[PDB]
């Protein structure tokens, strides 16, 4: 049973202020093959701002297409959407490191554990056939050390 | 740019307007949707339209 949802997974990684940190997002447990996920994931934005968000291309392929679109328009919101752009070739079959997180940590981040969470009431997983995959999230965290 | 009318522009619209685009028969599209900038046709612009919602938005 526990092998029949996919699961989104945010990292857990470590780091002082005025460094940047890159924390994975995951997907295991691929059954389906994925051909859309849509995911917003929470940050706090006094502590970190967004440097980038990069696709892991091993699994996102067809990037020059907008299989990869990212949106950090809102403050302590990253919202990630994959799709494949060809409706055939490309869906993410096999499980791996979907896309890498990249932060800073700012001047003034107090230290401590600072939770990176994906809302589950957002999360879209559906197969090449555009109907829903059962699907999870896991939430990760940045932790603000010397 | 919300083709199945749910009420959000996320990933499943652009998912709809690649099947159309693709030349699929897409159940329970909204096709007054699809026309994005309104210069009558329904082609990749009004795809690149509805990425840059979803990017940007
Ligand atoms: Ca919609
Ligand atoms: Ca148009």
């Amino acid at each position: 049973v526990k092998n029949e949802t996919v699961k989104l997974s945010v990292g857990t990684v470590s780091g002082n202020p005025g460094d940047t940190v890159k924390v994975p997002v995951t997907i295991s447990q691929v059954s389906t093959p994925v051909g859309l996920i849509c995911m917003d994931i929470s940050y706090d934005a006094s502590k970190f701002t967004v440097k980038d968000v990069l696709p892991n291309t091993d699994l996102v392929k067809d990037t020059d297409n907008y299989s990869f679109i990212v949106n950090t328009s809102t403050p302590g919101k990253i919202s990630i959407t994959f799709t494949d752009p060809t409706l055939a070739n490309y869906p993410i079959s096999v499980d791996g490191i979907l896309a890498y997180l990249d932060f800073i940590i700012n001047s003034n981040a107090t230290a401590g554990d600072s939770a990176l969470t994906v809302d589950p009431a957002t999360l879209i997983v559906a197969d090449e056939n555009d109907k829903d995959i059962k699907d999870a999230a896991s939430n990760g965290k940045i932790t603000v050390t010397g | 740019g919300d083709l199945n009318d749910d009420g959000v522009v996320n990933g499943r619209d652009i998912v709809m307007m690649r099947q159309y685009l693709a030349g699929k028969t897409v159940s329970g599209i909204d096709k007054n949707a699809l026309d994005i900038n309104g210069d009558g046709a329904v082609n990749g612009d009004d795809l690149m339209e509805l990425i840059k919602k979803v990017s940007n938005n």
